[PDB]
Order: C-alpha cells, then structure tokens, then sequence
C-alpha cells in the first residue's frame, strides 16, 4: 500500500466488499437479501485523478494507478495610467470576493491589478518613477498577490524591467518493498513513483512616454482609440447570432461624437 | 525633490527657501553671494542617481531516504504477540 | 453617480448597502484659453455572496479644449491549458484521445477610459450643445 | 477518472446504480420491490 | 527576449483544442501593440 | 485489544496447567546523528539574523 | 560549485518518469540564464 | 551613511551640517 | 576530535539497512566540506 497514489488499495477493497449484495439467513427458514451501500467505495474513488485499474488475480487484487498531469498558464496584463508630471495616480482593476475571517463572517478584499505611480520628469527625456505595483490573482479561497514597489529611472520612450521571479521545482518521491522493487524487469510492480516539475516566470516591465505637445496626446489617443474601434467593428462583422448586428455597441469614428442608430436615422430623415 | 532640497538648504541659507511641489521647482530669495552659493549646492545635489538591479538566487535541495522493515508475530487463541 | 445598491452581508445574516455604478468626480480649471486641467477620480461599478468588479483610476491630466485624451486602460490576455492522461496510452496519436482529458481556456479583456472636455464660454455654445443632446 | 471534467465517472456510475429499482427478498416467500432515489445522480 | 522566446515556443506547440493564434505572445521588442492576424486581415479590407 | 496495544516487544503466553506464564522481553536500540551548520555573512559591526 | 555539483549529479540519475532536462540545475558560475535545450534548439531555427 | 555621519559631525563642528539622504551626500557649511 | 571519533565509529558499524556513506560524519579538523564518495567519483569523470 502506498500514500503517493490517489487512493490506497485498502479503502478500495473495503469499499468493493461493502458494495456487494449481502444476504442474512435465519434457519430453523428465513433468508433475506439486501444490497450494500457504495458510500465507502464512493469515498475511495472521489480522490482518484488518473487511471486506477484493479486487476484481480487469485484473490490478490493488484491496483495499478498512473497519471500525467500537464498544466500551463500564460498571462499578460499591462495597465497604463496617464498622469500629470509630479502628480500621483492610482489605478485599480479588481473584483472583490467574499472573505470569512471567523454562520461565518465575510470580509471583502480586492484582488486585481493596481498601479500607483508618482512620476517626475527630468527636464528632458528620462522620467523618474516612484511605483507601487500589485497584482491580484485568486483561485476558504486562496489567491496569489505579487507586488513590487520600487523607484526606477526610465528613459523617455524605452522599456525597463522593474522586477521578476524565475522559479523551478522538481519533487521526486518513491516507495518500494525495497528488495523486490530493485529488480529491473519486475521492479515496477512493487514501486510507487510520484514525480513533479513546476516552473514559473514573472517579469514586470514599465514604459513611460512623455506627452508635451497636444499633437502627441492626440497621436497616442488616436491609436488606442482606433484599436478598440477596430475590435468592435470586427465584432459587428460577425455579430450577435440571434440579434440584429446593429445592436452591438461600436465607437463612432474618431472625433465624430454621437450617431443615431441606422433605423432611427432613417426615421429622422422622413419626418 | 524640492521638499528634500528645501529642508537641506535651510541650514546653508543660515534668505527664504520655498519648495513648489507641483512644478518640482524651488524658489530662492537671498542676496547675490548667498544665491551663488546655494546654486552651487543645488547644482551638486541635483545629480543623477544610478540604479541597481538586485538579483537574488535561492537554492534549496532536499533529499530523504528511509528503510523500515521488520517481522511481527502473533497468536490470538492464547494472545501472544511479538 | 449612477449606481444601484445591492444588499451586502458582512456577517440570520446582516446586510450592508454599498453602491455599484459609474461615478465621476472632476475638478477642472481652465488655462485662460483652450487646454483644461482635470483632477479626476473615476470609478466603475459592475456586479455579477455577490461578487462585483470595480475598476477606478484617479489621476490628473491636461486635455486640449475639444480633443479626446486617454486616461487609462488595461489589456489582459490569458491562456490556461490543462491535461491529464494515463500517460503512455494517451501518447498514441489515434487512440490517445480516449485516455486524455484536456481543458483549454482563453480569456481576453480590454479597458480604455477616455475624456473629452468642452469649454462653454458664450451662451450660444451652451445652447448649441444642449440643443443637440436634447 | 479526471477532475478537469464537469463530473467524474465515479459519481455518475454510483448515481446510476442508486437510481435502479432494488428488490429485497425474504424467503422461507416475501419479495418486495422498491424504486431507488435519483438524488445522487 | 527570454520570455518572448518562451512564448513563441508556446505558440509553436499550441493549445491543442484552440487556435494557436489565441495564446498571448509578447510583441517584438519595441513594437507596442499588434492586431490579431484575422483582425489585421479584416482591417486591410475595409 | 486494549491490553495488547501497549506491547512493544515479545509477549508470549505459555499456558501450563491453567497457570499462564506471560514472558515478555525486548531490546530497544536507538541512535541519532545530526549535523546542521548555518552560516550568515555580515558586514563588520552589523548584525544579522538567520 | 558545490551545489552545482550536487545538481549535476541529480541530472545524471534523473527523474525516472520525466525527462532529465526538467530538473533545475544552476548555470555554470557567472553565465546567468540559459534557455532549455529544446527551446534553445527551436530558437536557432527561427 | 549621511544620517550617521551628520550626527557624529555635529560635535566636531561645535557651521551647519545637513544630510541629503537620496544622494547620500552631506552638505558642509563652515569657514576654511 | 572526540565527536569525530564517535561518528567514525558510527560509520564502522553503520546503518544496517542503508549504505554506510549516508551517516553524517565531521570532516577532518580544518578541512571544511567534502563531496560524498560517489558524487566525488562522478565529479572527476566530468
């Protein structure tokens, strides 16, 4: 029996015996039959992630179990806050889940991306940044928050790396009889091996951009506006399947303010 | 920063030194000589700050082993166990 | 403020009212012509044991008279792949899909917050704006 | 069995067995029949 | 460029059930934002 | 079961003429060996916790 | 170099169920970061 | 550090000694 | 040297179920750290 595995042969065999139909006989000639519960077997199987296969041979039931869990995650979020020089700005994107610190009491806290920055500009080019940056990630709830608050000096339009983490783990575990598990060919019958490899990467970069003229602010705003407008026009080309494609909100062309709906506009011209 | 600089410059002045935060500019009022002194102090306290990249490295290597083997005995008819 | 306040329980469970909606608190001052300086605090209330998302940004910007300027934004992208298999049988190309469980997910999100001031000096300008919004 | 999926084969098969109609016999010749609950399924 | 290399490798062996253009990948250094390949294709038509 | 739970050793009941002699014998041999050395690198006159 | 030696020995007798390139091993002293062997191989192609 | 040094130098001066923290530089004003 | 003597004696009659090189023993006085015998053997090959 092994603890590395999802479920141990003991609870599995016990569960299978409890699941069998039991008969209770009282002679003199009463004989009753009754079906057994699965609750022990259900409790044993609930934890299995993988292949758990019982091969019954000569009342010796060998339970093989094997699994390969391959996970991955890839995340980019970049928050940009536009600030007056020497002025401070907070930026928060978060959703607050309920928290119980105690009929259990719940306290709201916020998980999300928050960026609090206080730039001051060298009289040309380089910007100095007092930056406090926090990221809220959430999966009796556990959420990961990785913040870094530092002070950096970045050139005008160039990116600079505030922070990072590179984490690597290999956890191997094994159990065996020992002696029988040493044999090369048949050793895998008596061994339970649990291997795991984790890896993680975090980089936090920052790019300032100095806006002095009005034409620069208009140049940036125009591209960040036309990017979304492009996304929304694409949303309007493949539209709501059940509704008319004119119902999807789409930004007006840059600088044109408000437009009536196509049908409403058509109505207006008649009157 | 003007706030840091005004505090420092109080002593050099001893004249009024006032820090304008939003423009990050400090207003000096003094005679000519003291002015030329405090501009040479400010000139040398205004320098650029180099910036360090601190990269830690943490290595934790654990290893474990054990072998537990033994034979036990028992007879439950007249209870006698090893 | 535009908001609706749902009931909140921070404890027979006690309920506390808080407001989710769009709130904009602005303090402009006008350069003696054109550009407007804005001290702005902007918050958005979105709500789905209730979880609601609030994404505020409070900054100070200087915008030209009639031109739009982007205060803030977020661009978020996620790909979470997960898999499980026997392993060895799940490796076979043809029959591997019988022994594998794959869960893939791709999330994406975009937020931009823009602001357009407009300076009203004459009465004919206020009447011109009010007339079209009316 | 897998946890990525919505529901795991264990609870599904257990539920289907609990849903079947069970019969309980006592001979000597009583035989009772009873329908099972769907609450697990 | 280290992370960008990692992500490009993530895009070569991609999401098995989804299109490989859905995996987030950093733009080439200094190029800011790019439209998706399909969206970019759409934009040129209009 | 409550009586046997505490047995560490050989407990052997030899029943002879309704007189049951319970022999018990054990030798517990234990050992432990531990080396841990922690090194902290410090600036002179500065203090360090580890 | 003591730890690096330990880890190289961990890489010679590796994870039995996983590829031996997945065990973390310190880079040679002073060389900073290296791409994985497979990723490195991929990078040279592009 | 300027903060440690300014405190120490007060007595030697007894003139104004001011510690600029961010540059870690201390400003001395005294006769020659 | 008293403790080192004790530990060397622990290494002469060793762990019965495990290899006798696994029992911790102080290095000879003043010699700092030594690689395991097997690890040391591995190092010389590379």
């Amino acid at each position: 029996q092994y603890g590395n595995t999802g479920a141990s042969i003991g609870n599995v065999m016990i569960g299978l015996e409890e699941a069998k139909d039991t008969t209770q006989t009282k002679a003199v000639n009463e004989t009753t039959t009754t079906k057994g519960d699965y609750t022990k077997l259900a409790s044993a199987l609930s934890s299995i992630q993988g292949a758990a296969v019982s091969i019954a041979m000569g009342d010796w039931t060998a339970l093989i179990n094997a699994v390969s869990n391959d996970s991955s995650s890839n995340i980019l979020s970049s928050p940009s806050i536009t600030v007056m020089d020497n002025g401070e700005a907070s930026f928060i994107v978060a959703e607050e889940v309920p928290v119980i610190t105690g009929f259990q009491t719940v306290d709201r806290k916020e998980v999300g991306i928050k960026l609090k920055v206080v730039p001051q500009i060298n009289e040309g080019n380089s910007v100095q940044l007092n930056i406090e940056q926090e990221v809220s990630n959430v999966l009796d709830v556990r959420f990961a928050k990785r913040q870094l608050n530092t002070s950096v000096m970045v050139q005008d339009g160039q990116m600079l790396v505030l922070g990072g983490l590179i984490d690597e783990r290999a956890l191997e575990s094994e159990s065996k009889v020992p002696l029988l598990g040493d044999i090369p060919l048949l050793g895998q019958l008596f061994r339970s091996t649990s291997s795991q490899v984790e890896k993680k990467n975090l980089m936090v970069f920052i790019k300032p951009t100095i806006i002095r003229d009005g034409v620069t602010a208009d140049g940036i705003t125009q591209r960040k506006y036309n990017y979304i407008r492009a996304e929304q026009l694409f949303r309007a080309e493949k539209g709501l399947r059940l509704l008319d494609d004119a119902s999807v909100p789409v930004l007006p062309k840059f600088g044109d303010d408000r437009r009536h709906s196509p049908e409403i506009q058509a109505f207006i011209e008649q009157m | 920063k003007a706030e840091d600089l005004v505090e420092v410059l109080k002593g050099v002045s001893e004249v009024m030194i006032a820090a304008h935060a939003d423009t990050n500019s400090l207003v000096l009022t003094a005679p000519q000589d003291i002015m030329n002194a405090m501009l040479e102090v400010i000139g040398q306290l205004d320098i650029r700050r180099a910036q360090v990249l601190i990269e830690a490295l943490i290595v934790e290597m654990a290893e474990g082993d054990g072998i537990n083997l033994g034979v036990q005995w028992g007879s439950l008819e007249s209870g006698s166990v090893i």
